[PDB]
């Protein structure tokens, strides 16, 4: 029973900017939430873990930070392949819970 | 096995075959000899650890603090044979033990160069170096937790009860929560039962419901205890284990008593506590529908050394729940001061 | 790795379903997998995990009625679903604990609808 | 609590306290309630419609028969005309319906032998005819309080008050030890091991009991099917995942008629099995030595894991229920005629 | 001996209720306490059983929803009802095992309706 | 799921005449049937147990026999409070099972 | 004391009464709780040694260095209520241990206020002052051994063996050289004797003769071993004992070898040594009446690690002596290197 709440619920961006997500816990979990990244028809892809982590194989322009309640996700420099929706779930305890999703779009 | 029991009101004995659980807890764990993978395989693992990222260790439990004191030297001379700018600083133990995210790779290829055993008489102390790879101390500021790696080790023989035998460990390849099972010993006869691991020694009896008795823990580690090793699993609910499941107690009706829930809040910060149902001296506990809703747990004696003698519950059992440090009695979070207020008390600032 | 899902599809309410999640490239009794699904227009929701020991764990939503199975000799995870509801209608995937505590391999996805 | 013990393999030796489980599967002397309340339990129950009783386990058979002589001598110096007698114990032990009464007081007189009666109370034995199974009762003593121990030689039962249809856990004890564990009591013997899940290794039986294993006593009792217990839950089984094998279920048909069966996983002398998509379904278990003495030698099995199960009774080596013969008709081979 | 069942009221589909069962002339930790439900119109159904040593079993109908518990101070038996549904609506008894396998003392029955 | 049907689903007797009424089991269930009395407004109450004993405080007038898959539940006297509906369940195994029921009335 | 002893090829027992010496050697003594004789009489104590010149304290065993850490909380504290300007500083052991010419007095009266009792939870922690009561350490240049007390303690009650019995101790009135005998055990039965106490484990056999066979010594103490506790006192020269009689070694028949005189420049330096008749690693001895007259020991390896492979001894008789520290083999004083000169080697620096 651990709700985990996003903002804000879609983005408009355009190529080579700066885009900034976060996501909201209801209890203190500070290290464990990962992030995922879900094109349509496919399965989500994770990107980050530990909050902080980067998995192998996803660029370096992709950067998390936060700790206690408050997560944010960062892109740096856009790309055309960078248009789907992200998810944000905490790993602390189980049940394991998503959030709502933010969807990225093109400006 | 084969053993033989005594009987001391009688002088004769009992002997057979079967399973034996012995009492382990409180006994130097450093009179052994530890055989990590391999020098060369070991330190290729921790060289690849460095270049991905893992900064330093968090320990499991103490176990793995000798074994990585008793190792450090010879894994520093390997490190510096090979021209790795490296060096493993091992540090001390606080409770509770937490976890970290990160696990310790298994290396294709060892490291050309160094000796095939652990135990090479004479090596010459080797250089200090600008890079260190911390395990786990008092130095959780040049590194974070969540870039440390736990429980990243597997037990694959040992001889403890034997105070000169060999421990064989090895790097394992999967993510896992559980706490390694070769040394976890459970067993029940007649009206108790034991869980029983190289730190936990937790009894139970049979009232007129099975409840816990008392416990001895020398060390608050996180992991999970293993579901194989637990008796009655089944139907109890987690959040009346008196132990929190958080610190690798037993999900079992063993593990419960009736009034009380979990002791999230409890003294775990000590070094070593004893978990057992009394008041504590000059005190007294009465059962009282006016008294204050659970919360943090409380010391008896005030920081001064003063004793509170008269405390409350709302619905708990007696006897009382204490908790045994060095510093004295801790009570349960179920009991509350009757009449000092509770900003003249010490309290427990750690949550499972 | 590769990981492929198996035989949702039509169902009426009240009936009873199996999926399977086939392995390749590792052995399915080295991993924590769990299955995750999907309703259709909504987000992601976890529903039930196996140990690498045998330790199964649900949620509350399917407590009583599903069951995840695992058979080593075949390779494939397994998904036992029983008394279906209307609310069951979703994709399926099984993924796996790689790191912090996080699913790093997914499958393909398969769909059950009841109805 | 303080003993040694010595591990043969690496030969090394220690000494401590803890809790230690042996094997046990004579030397015990049985003392129930006393000679003067169990014989007015067993008057209270005769004119009460209570005809017989059917024994537990071995343990109680060897009690009535150790203490029917003087319990015959006390109802018979008392005025009574009813007589106990006991006869020997068939497998497998079923349950009965009723219970017998505790009395309010002891009989008045009481502490040579009597004369046979018209009045039979007949504990187990082969009686089925002047007392039904539907008229005997069933798991009616407990062992008292420190009535057992490893040092006791002599066991204190008393007649119950309550009734229960789960087994005595005064005389259970399992443990697990890294890779090994064991479930035991008096007439069991069942170990389990970690190869790469943990599963069923040997059994050793020497009496197949109808109680329930207690949930108490029991390792990993959740997320378990009754489908999957090699040996039911209906024969004192512990419902436990230390009492599964890949690929085989529950055996309902086995050769439970015996007097002291072993189940071991390992082929029976002179005989292939071979795992094989054109088997027959299962059913009844087969034993590999037909009655004139032939030993058949080709089995099959659908879907079942090598090596085969199969049952060491005293008079030959059972299968288990998925394993079938391929050339031979199975017409002709020994069956077993009981279920669980 | 006495049993009489409290708890039994209305509530709207997808909440929650616990019933209770005080005992009178013995004690819980004693006997096989059970639930029995009688859907209006329809027959009876055994819902869930506890054994003395502690050990519970469930239908199928309410396998991961229903709990059973007792607390031996108060000598009352209680029964936890989670996320009730439309078909759930029923007469609740409280009874015992005595022999045989049989309920020979029952309660009196307390009427849950769930409906909104 | 030991499915429990009976047979007849009512009967309508005058004062004084014999009652019959049968259960059936779905397998085998030895010796394990228990037999039911419930006027309405009330719970039911417990008459034969183990298929052919009689509870303490039970009239004599009632027997039941049986065994296997097939049981049998008689009345000798009707009487004026012999008018309720019956039912049978087995005893062998959970999740226990009941039947359908039985009126008796006129 | 009654007991039952186990046989393991047939398992069975053999009980009764008697008398039993257990190998108490390499145990952990800091799990016991240690009573010198009183916290007031002990401060009086402490205030006049240090008021009649006694500077410090140099101890007799690791029990007693063990039972002063144990002690300097409570007694600083006690000192503090009453006034005195002195702390109690404990230190570390190194081998050996030196005896002093000092003795500690027994005062007339205790001091006139605290407690009385050891273990008093909670006290305010004393401050520190400029007088420094120094227990044995690193510290030999404020005030030297010729200021130091030594054996000023006698044992009245223990339970070693049970980790949480009390250990009772009080200040003798006399001056003294022997150990202290309470917690000394000796025992021969057929062809094997044992002389141990706390921290010896001396072994021996019967060949031809009676002689040493091994010993295991985790100490260097410099008291005597009495003579009421030692086997067959009579006829030894203190010139034949192996272990050196100024070292506590036993008076007895059963400390001597063969063709072995005193080794009186052995490496007695090392925390713990363990004496063997049995050739180093990688190494042959060769009897020859070549070969260099006795001197200090000398080290198998050299101090860059490289094994000499030969040696050579006048009269001794194999197998030959050596003893096992952490460094690794030395050898006996009659063995001397056969080709490569003793200028290469490391050699023992201490005498006793």
């Amino acid at each position: 029973d651990i709700v985990m709440t996003q903002s804000p619920s879609s983005v408009s961006a355009s190529v080579g900017d700066r885009v900034t997500i976060t996501c909201r816990a209801s209890q203190g979990i500070s290290t464990w939430l990962a992030w995922y990244q879900q094109k349509p028809g496919k399965a989500p892809r994770l990107l980050i873990y530990a909050a902080s982590s980067l998995q192998s194989g996803v660029p370096s322009r992709f950067s998390g930070s936060g700790s206690g309640t408050d997560f944010t996700l960062t892109i740096s420099s856009l790309q055309p392949e960078d248009f789907a929706t992200y998810y944000c779930q905490q790993a602390n305890s189980f049940p394991f819970t998503f959030g709502p999703g933010t969807k990225v779009e093109i400006k | 096995h084969h053993g033989c029991s005594v009987d001391f009101s009688k002088k004769e004995t009992r002997c057979g075959t079967g399973v034996f659980v012995y009492n382990d807890v409180e006994a130097w764990r450093d009179r052994y000899k530890y055989h990590p993978d391999s020098p060369r395989r070991l330190a290729a693992a921790v060289k690849q650890a460095w270049e991905d990222g893992i900064c330093g260790i968090s320990s499991v439990s103490r176990m793995e603090n000798i074994m990585w004191r008793s190792v450090e030297g010879e894994l520093n001379a390997i490190l510096e044979e090979n021209g790795v700018q490296l060096t493993v600083v091992v540090g001390s133990v606080k409770n509770p033990m937490w976890r970290g995210p990160q696990r310790l790779p298994v290396p294709v290829n060892e490291l050309p160069h160094g000796w095939k055993a652990w135990g090479k008489s004479y090596f010459v102390r080797a250089a200090k170096t600008n890079n260190s790879f911390v395990v786990d101390g008092d130095t959780l500021k040049e590194c974070p937790l969540k870039h440390r790696a736990w429980n990243s080790f597997l037990v694959e023989d040992h001889g403890f009860g034997v105070f000169h035998t060999s421990v064989w460990l090895k790097v394992r390849e999967d993510y896992s929560l559980e706490c390694d099972p070769a040394v976890i010993g459970t067993a029940v006869k007649g009206k108790e039962a034991v869980h029983s691991d190289l730190g936990y020694w937790i009894e139970s009896e049979k009232n007129d419901t099975w409840r816990l008795k008392r416990a001895h823990l020398i060390e608050m580690k996180t992991c999970e205890w293993p579901k194989s090793h637990t008796l009655w699993t089944d139907g109890i609910e987690e959040s009346d284990l008196i132990i929190p499941k958080s610190l690798a107690g037993p999900l079992s009706h063993h593990n419960t008593r009736e009034g009380y829930r979990t002791q999230m809040k409890g003294p775990w910060h000590s070094e070593e506590l004893e978990i057992r149902f009394e008041e504590c001296p000059g005190t007294k506990v009465h059962v009282e529908e006016t008294c204050g809703t659970r919360g943090p747990s409380l010391r008896s004696t005030t920081a001064s050394g003063r004793v509170i003698e008269e405390w409350c519950c709302r619905e708990c059992t007696m006897p009382p729940l204490s908790f045994r440090a060095k510093d004295g009695c801790w009570y349960g979070m179920e009991i509350r001061p009757r009449k000092e207020p509770e900003s003249n008390l010490v309290r427990s600032m750690v949550t499972a | 790795v590769q990981l492929v899902e198996s035989g949702g599809g039509l169902i009426q309410p009240g009936g009873s379903l199996r999926l399977s999640c086939a392995a390749s490239g590792f052995t399915i009794s080295s991993k924590y997998m769990s299955w995750v699904r999907q309703a259709p227009g909504k987000g992601l929701e976890w529903v039930s995990i196996i140990y690498s020991s045998g330790s199964t764990y649900y949620a509350d939503s399917v407590k009583g009625r599903f069951t995840i199975s695992r058979d080593i000799s075949k390779n494939t995870l397994y998904l036992q679903m029983n008394s279906l509801r209307a609310e069951d209608t979703a994709v399926y995937y099984c993924a796996s604990l790689g790191s912090g505590s996080a699913f790093g391999y997914w499958g393909q996805g398969t769909l059950v609808t009841v109805s």
